[PDB]
């Protein structure tokens, strides 16, 4: 059936997806790559509130779009599932994450590709470590990140496990190497001296939106995915969508001026498309109550889907040419 | 004297460390979700007086002047400072990518507002010249943010004052050319700082530039007024096509020629809609957000002596990306400054 | 007298500008080179309701403008008149279709412009059709427009005449050679695959988003305005605002991240205008429900407003520059 590529004859779920339940089993079967887990957790969170609401959020938007992409000539229809919303308690994060844990665990024993929207930056701890158990200490991970944050505090208030310790947590993971880490577009004051030093202590070798504009942005970009992507086994892949310009991205945690315009992010997605796979993605810290009419929920939407896209098109899983509608 | 509590609270739980304010909280989550009573920056609050100001060492006062009711076109401009404070408390004082602790390098207090007489542009005008006036006699630099754009009618005459016999810069960018000789007959509304400062006694023609200007709500008088007395215009079409830098350095070098003081007024309604929705009367074709940062750390490296920021109204933007724009204009400004005077050995 | 060209010494209608009935004789006598005509007419559209509101909001934005536009010395007083609004009747397409055709063939006897603010995008089928049956078949049209959707859907839920069909029926018009034919911003997931199908058929040399970014958008668009006005007795320029990026026209039907900022538009009017006329200007799915701070309409006036006075530069009516206040 394939009405859905062409103009119409005449549940809330990620693109329309089918829900799947969150068993391996039945992820194995379904015939997906990508399995959406909504996260609305919210207790890692510093700054404004409102992240909890970005799961719902984001599914709406993407219902709104056709599965095929012509500048691909992908169909995303059946490539991916959801598997709902992570169950979790509020006031007990311990426990809030040991189910976060066990969902992305689950995910990755179905040899699918996780897509993990949060809920704020903290959620990302588990979820690479999962990856990182997942995958055992005889094999080698790689991280990316994007965002306005360093998000390396050792501790904040005292406590080890929140948004901003987000990347020092995620770099003392056993089989991650610094140097198969990135981080791309901090900028701006959110970032202490701490979060530096720390940086500096460890050879995280970040890439500054200053970085990238004296780049032309794409070569350093190529350079962080290289380090990435070579030589590793699995590769998580997250956003903070405040590495896009306020503009862009007004709906989230922690806006930023002078980021990312929408068009580089897409760029961006086709490099990172070109290596052949991801996986886990992530997306965390959009904010619906601070966006300006979906603004920052539809380019997040667009860079989640161009990406599915883009790598379905590097995989020459794309469509027969020589189709036409009824 | 100079005292502030690194991450706001004081009580049980309060925090002692002299660097405290540029690292991660240790006992609590500081002001990053709930604002408390947050002064700009955090910095210590000082009254606009020239001895406490003196006294504290203050070498960068903030200053609000919220005065909205000299404006032509509508009233909003008074909520952005409260805006602008709030956003402050989702920052550090410390910029990495100037390696600088904004804070305890230029002992940044907060002077709080100046006060305003509703509807008397005239009063008004006169508290704001007397209030700037502490400030540099207590021997800093100023921040002032509008507010109006009627504002650098008195901070170009207190800084005049100030500078006395020598010779003062005035750098103004904005989308209008704000040059009516007069508007309906009335000399000090927020369309006249340029004609207002070119009269003052130690302001030059010469040392005067205008940047940003696009689109139709210039009257031709506005435009003739630049032609007729030869200053240097940059449309938004020039520095697009020269690119930002070469005309920012050029008009920067253009306003400090032999002058001993520089009076910068940049109205937000420079900035792009798109970046910058939330102001009096927005206008695309404007500067992208990159654009604003890299503008305002080529005003830092120059500097100047008042810096003003104007028409931000929070109320016409449901977002924190107008106020958060404003905390890079002068953060930026800081930052670069401060890197720029350490690395020529000063202050 | 040019009183209103400086500052002051002490209907709702586009521009400020004079009412002038939708009538041939009395626009040929007015004076003006622009007639302004409101199209509240939204019954094409299949997506998000409120393109039948634009036409009242757009005239509202452009009262806030002085008429004088000091880049080009040009003064747009006079040049424009606003015929009112086509009086849509009840819920019966075929007729209404046939009042726009009318109304459209009415301005184009009198010599003057048409400016078309819609509504739906389905009134370009018959706005296009009109200006075909006005020139004839022993004259040649050409055809531009901006927008992120190709719109060529042959038929759309069983039906032809609406939003998604406008260029499969604008490009049967039989004066109309599609080597006359440019379309400028096709982007992301609204585009199914029969679109393209219909296009590549047809011989439309859309110009994708892409395409335009690859080529540093300048020099491809100079290609197609050169395609469109070169050898034609006529031209059409149609704008969806969903060319530009969201951030700048959120206030719009189908707005779509990876778009044209406001400054590439202002640089490729003017090259528009470098032509030195246009015979049909229309604007559709402004949609202002969904856009506080009006930024859309906002960014639409501009790039109407900038038409006008860069064509009027070019013809070389200027305003007296040695003119003075005093
Ligand atoms: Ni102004
Ligand atoms: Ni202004």
């Amino acid at each position: 059936s394939y009405a859905h590529l062409f103009s119409p004859l005449g549940l809330i779920t990620f693109l329309r997806s089918a829900h799947v339940p969150l068993n391996a089993e039945a992820l194995k079967a379904c015939g997906a790559k990508y399995a959406f887990v909504g996260v609305p957790f919210d207790e890692g969170n510093i700054g404004k509130p409102g992240s909890e609401d970005a799961p719902r959020e984001f599914r709406l938007i993407t219902q709104e779009y056709f599965s095929y992409w012509f500048e691909y000539n992908v169909d995303l229809h059946g490539k991916a599932v959801d598997c709902g919303d992570v169950s979790m308690p509020k006031v007990s994060p311990e426990v809030a994450h040991e189910r976060i844990y066990r969902a992305v665990r689950e995910v990755l024993k179905s040899g699918l590709i996780p897509i993990i929207c949060g809920g704020d930056r903290s959620i990302s701890i588990t979820a690479a470590r999962a990856l990182s158990d997942h995958i055992g200490p005889q094999k080698k991970m790689g991280y990316m990140h994007f965002g306005a944050q360093l998000d390396m505090a050792d501790s904040w208030a005292g406590e080890r496990n929140l948004a901003p310790c987000a990347m020092a947590r995620i770099t003392e993971l056993p089989n991650l190497d610094i140097r198969n880490v990135a981080h791309l577009g901090a900028r701006n004051a959110m970032n202490p001296k701490d979060h530096i030093d720390l940086s500096k202590e460890r050879g995280l070798q970040y890439d500054s939106m200053f970085d990238l504009f004296d780049a032309g942005i794409y070569p350093l970009v190529e350079r962080s995915i290289d380090r990435v992507w070579s030589g590793t086994d699995a590769q998580y892949l997250g956003f903070n969508f405040n590495v896009m310009d306020s503009s862009t991205a007004p709906g989230v945690t922690s806006t930023e001026p002078g980021g990312l315009e929408s068009r580089e992010m897409m760029r961006i997605v086709d490099m990172i498309a070109k290596r052949g796979g991801v996986s886990v993605i992530d997306l965390t810290e959009l904010c619906p109550i601070f966006d300006i009419s979906g603004t920052a929920a539809r380019l997040a939407a667009c860079v989640i889907m161009r990406l599915m896209a883009s790598l379905a098109a590097q995989d020459g899983d794309v469509i027969d040419d020589k189709l036409r509608r009824t | 004297k100079w005292q502030f509590t690194p991450h706001q609270h004081r009580g049980p739980a309060e925090q002692f460390g002299e660097n405290d304010h540029i690292y991660s909280p240790k006992l609590h989550n500081g002001s990053f979700k709930s604002r408390g009573l947050a002064t700009f920056m955090g910095a210590p609050y000082c009254p606009p007086d020239r001895h406490k100001i003196r006294e504290m060492g203050a070498k960068i006062c903030f200053l609000a002047v919220p005065w909205d009711q000299g404006q032509i076109v509508r009233a909003g401009a008074s909520q952005g400072a409260a805006a602008l404070r709030d956003a402050t408390t989702q920052y550090f004082p410390y910029m990495f990518e100037y390696d600088v602790d904004l804070l305890s390098f230029f002992r940044v207090v907060d002077c709080g507002d100046v006060p305003t007489v509703p509807g008397n542009n005239i009063k008004s005008q006169e508290y704001t010249a007397d209030y700037v006036t502490e400030c540099l006699e207590g021997g800093a630099k100023v921040i002032l943010f509008g507010g109006d754009h009627s504002l650098p009618i008195p901070g170009a005459k207190a800084l005049s004052r100030f500078t006395g016999s020598g010779k003062m810069g005035y750098l103004h960018v904005d989308c209008h050319l704000d040059a009516a000789p007069d508007w309906a007959g009335n000399l000090i509304t927020n369309c006249s700082g340029a004609p207002r400062a070119l009269d003052l006694p130690n302001c030059n023609a010469r040392n005067m530039a205008h940047m940003g200007s696009r689109n139709g709500l210039n009257p031709k008088d506005w435009w003739d007024f630049y032609v007729d007395n030869e200053i240097r215009v940059v449309t938004m079409s020039e520095m697009i096509e020269r690119g930002l830098e070469v005309c920012a350095n050029e008009i920067f070098e253009r306003v400090k020629k032999d002058t001993d003081s520089l009076y910068f007024t940049w109205d937000t309604d420079s900035i792009d809609i798109s970046c910058m929705p939330g102001n009096s009367a927005p206008e695309c074709y404007g500067l992208k957000g990159r654009e604003v940062i890299q503008l305002a750390r080529i005003a830092g490296r120059h500097g100047c002596d008042i810096l003003d920021i104007v028409e931000f109204c929070p109320y016409f933007d449901p977002s924190q990306i107008g106020a958060k724009m404003t905390v890079n204009m002068i953060y930026h400004y800081l930052g670069s400054r401060a890197q720029t005077l350490r690395q020529q050995g000063k202050q």
